[PDB]
């Protein structure tokens, strides 16, 4: 059927630093 | 209400009609030299945005009315506004 | 942030521009909503939140802690038919309880059980009770950036270590002892902006303790050789017992994963360094972590000196190289835990007073200050003004060794803040007579204020009046515990001296949560006194107590509403900062309280628990000031 999604938005990409204190494990 | 149903009875494309609805981030503008009186807008609570689309653009595909129609999020996948 | 909303009607053919609102008897109105209650036939709009003990009736231009409960009295006799009109009324605890407040601990019931603990909800049986921190609840709301209100500060010790209940104990005090794990206010950091550990020391203090220095210097002398190391002399910094900082897991919020508690004062020395740092203080560094993880950065910090270290401040004083030494200590700890936003130091009596142990003499003051600049100047050499830190000490209200605390020159040579300590001022055991150990307010008859009814307001008063400084450069806190007296009478004042008064651990000290489980409540919505105990509050100078008739026992301490009182006021003033000493015992609600009294508003809709409520004052007495009772 060509079921389609909508488009890969931007939402915010955010300009911010990596740690697991910003990157998240979740765990 | 389903966006694609509407548009396969329409045999028209659904981004027609978002553009009808102008849901696309091509938003109505105004010019900072006017000021409209009864200015009850910016508050706090003026939360919707201005100029409304049931204000311009398009009022006439509504009642004049503050409930204009607009895609909505998508479950069956994405969804019109209201009947 | 909170929201909420109303509504209100009319005819199609009436448009008021006003919220019109249903007309009606008083009732127990409550909320954010429009309110033109009517009683004795007068019309009442509370034109801020609504609490259900707040009264109308007074309140025709009272009815809230703050103005007028305004009214008309547009009510016409079929008004007040058509409405049965109230006239009087009296708020109840409700029979619900909306929220939990706290959890047993069995090792606390097993303490009151124990055969010399023998303790008991009026005390009869046991005048103390030991009670384990463990038995609170979180109870922390949560609230909005709120930038331009002052800082909030809390302070901290090593009292948070052990209860040897958890080690099954059962013998001795601290075998029954209290501490909790800073996972509490974890859950949900950024409680405040700033945070103080207890006043730490150096090598050569005097007072009774000297041993643990003495035996922390052997440590360090023996470690530093071996290391490589220059061997220090007295005025060196201690940190007390690295290994409760750092030796632990429990009550610090860190897995005990590499928790080599093993290592101690023989061994902790290459670790004495945050990078390094396990326990207490990493974990401290970690809660920092999340806390910018959100964002607004807590100024971490804590001082050194105090109560019952300040032994050694008049003997390094006119040392001055030793003082280098010391500095040099200071510094070293800085680049040893850069992430320190600051550190200060408590010395405490310029002239002598407190603990005889510390020895005094007069120039104490002059040369105070002038190493004082000598410190801001070496502080200055050292850090980088990107990365700048600057200090602060307490003061002790007592008028006069205030004075003699060159506060002027202090400001002149950088001392950027000072703390007031606004607690205590009832010396419970050697006091002369019951007082609120903690009153900001002045009471009638100033006649007598010198070592009773300290209004810390004079002081504040001093300062900014009869000295100039800014607001911003003080600051003002609260304690979580009240003072508790035995066979006082509530006319005179007078009270059994000597006798022993009630403390979980401190006698004379009643203690703030544990006040909480035994003596007053509020489960029910409401400011509780429960169990037979009295709830009180003195319209002289604004006071709230506690009594009990079959000890004649009564207590000093600030509440929920009393703290409002506090920070309400400070917020008036737009005072330098706020802050709380003993931060270690209360559940969080003084916290939220003072919150409010800030200003410093709610970020949602939901609660972690109530507030409005404990706001209702105590039973309602006038109380003489002393010297109102001698005259």
């Amino acid at each position: 059927l060509g079921r389609r999604p909508d488009v890969q938005l931007t939402s915010f990409w955010q300009p911010l630093t990596l740690e697991d204190a910003s990157y998240k494990t979740d765990s | 209400v389903k966006l694609v149903a509407f548009g396969d009875q329409t045999g028209s494309k659904a981004e027609e009609i978002e553009s009808l609805l102008s849901c696309g981030e091509n938003l109505p503008i105004v010019s900072p030299n006017v000021i409209f009186a009864n200015p009850i807008f910016g508050s706090y609570f003026n939360d919707e945005p201005f100029p409304a689309p049931y204000h311009f653009g398009g009022v006439y595909i509504n009642a004049h009315q503050r409930n204009a129609m607009t895609i909505i999020r998508a479950e069956g996948g994405r969804e019109i506004q209201s009947l | 942030v909170n929201k909420y909303t109303y509504t209100s009607s009319k005819a199609m053919s009436d448009i008021s521009d006003v919220i019109g609102e249903p007309l009606a008897a008083w009732d127990s109105q409550v909320g954010g909503r429009v309110f033109n209650v009517i009683f004795d036939g007068k019309v009442y709009t509370n034109t801020y939140w609504v609490e259900r003990w707040q009264v109308p009736g007074i309140g025709s231009s009272d009815g809230n802690p703050h103005n007028a409960w305004k009214f008309v009295r547009a009510a016409t006799a079929d008004e007040i038919n058509k409405i049965g009109n109230p006239t009087t009324a009296d708020v109840k605890p409700t029979e619900n309880i909306p929220s939990p407040i706290l959890v047993e601990d069995k090792y606390t019931e097993e303490t009151y059980s124990r055969p010399d603990v023998n303790f008991k909800e009026d005390g009869s049986q046991g005048n103390l009770s030991y009670t384990a921190t463990r038995v609170c609840a979180p109870m922390y709301n949560h609230y909005v950036g709120d930038k331009t209100k002052p800082k909030l500060s809390a302070y901290i010790t090593d009292w948070c270590q052990y209860d040897a209940r958890l080690d099954g104990g059962g013998s001795k005090e601290e075998e029954r002892g209290r501490g909790f794990d800073l996972a509490t206010l974890m859950q949900n950091p950024a409680t405040y902006d700033r945070l103080i550990f207890s006043f730490l020391g150096i090598c050569g203090d005097i007072g009774n303790k000297s041993k643990k220095v003495q035996e922390v210097w052997d440590g360090w002398n023996a470690q530093a050789p071996s290391l490589g190391l220059p061997q220090i002399g007295k005025g060196h910094i201690v940190p007390l017992d690295p290994y409760g900082d750092l030796g632990t897991a429990r009550n610090v919020g860190l897995p005990p994963e590499s928790a080599d508690t093993s290592i101690e004062s023989g061994t902790f020395l290459p670790y004495y360094q945050q990078n390094r740092a396990a326990g207490l203080l990493g974990g401290l560094r970690e809660l920092q972590k999340k806390a910018h993880a959100m964002g607004h950065k807590l100024d971490l910090a804590f001082s050194i000196g105090g109560w019952s270290l300040s032994s050694y401040f008049s003997a390094l004083a006119e040392n001055p190289d030793e003082r280098r030494v010391f500095v040099a200590s200071v510094v070293d700890f800085f680049v040893r835990f850069p992430m320190f936003s600051c550190v200060d130091i408590d010395w405490e009596y310029p002239g002598g007073g407190g603990d005889e142990g510390n020895i005094s003499s007069d120039k104490d003051g002059e040369n105070y200050v002038l190493l004082i600049k000598e410190l801001r100047s070496a502080l200055d050499s050292r850090f980088g003004y990107s990365n700048r830190k600057e200090i602060s000490i307490a003061c002790s209200g007592v008028k006069a060794k205030l004075k003699k605390s060159n506060i002027d020159q202090l400001v002149a040579n950088g001392l950027d803040n000072i703390y007031l300590m606004s607690y205590d001022f009832f010396g419970t055991i050697w006091a002369d007579y019951i007082g609120h150990h903690t009153n900001l307010y002045s009471p009638k008859d100033p006649g007598e204020q010198e070592l009773f009814d300290l209004s810390a307001e004079a002081a504040i008063d001093y300062l900014h009046n009869e000295l100039g400084i800014p607001m911003e450069k003080i600051h003002l806190g609260y304690a979580n515990y009240g003072r508790s007296a035995v066979g006082g009478d509530l006319t005179t004042r007078q009270y059994t001296k000597n006798g022993p008064a009630l403390g979980t651990m401190e006698n004379g000290a009643p203690e703030f949560f544990d006040i909480v489980k035994n003596y007053m409540d509020a489960e029910h919505s409401l400011s509780m006194g429960k169990n037979g105990f009295v709830l009180m509050t003195d319209t002289n100078a604004d006071a709230d107590f506690l009594f009990s008739e079959a000890k004649g026992h009564f207590i000093s301490l600030d509440t929920p509403r009393t703290v409002k009182q506090k920070g309400e006021y400070a917020a008036k003033n737009k005072l330098g900062g706020v802050f709380s000493w003993s931060g270690d015992q209360d559940c969080g609600l003084l916290a939220n309280a003072a919150r409010e009294g800030l200003g410093y508003v709610a970020d949602s809709n939901q609660e972690t628990i109530d507030m409005g409520p404990l706001y209702n004052p105590g039973k309602e007495i006038y109380l003489k000031s002393i010297s109102e009772i001698k005259s």
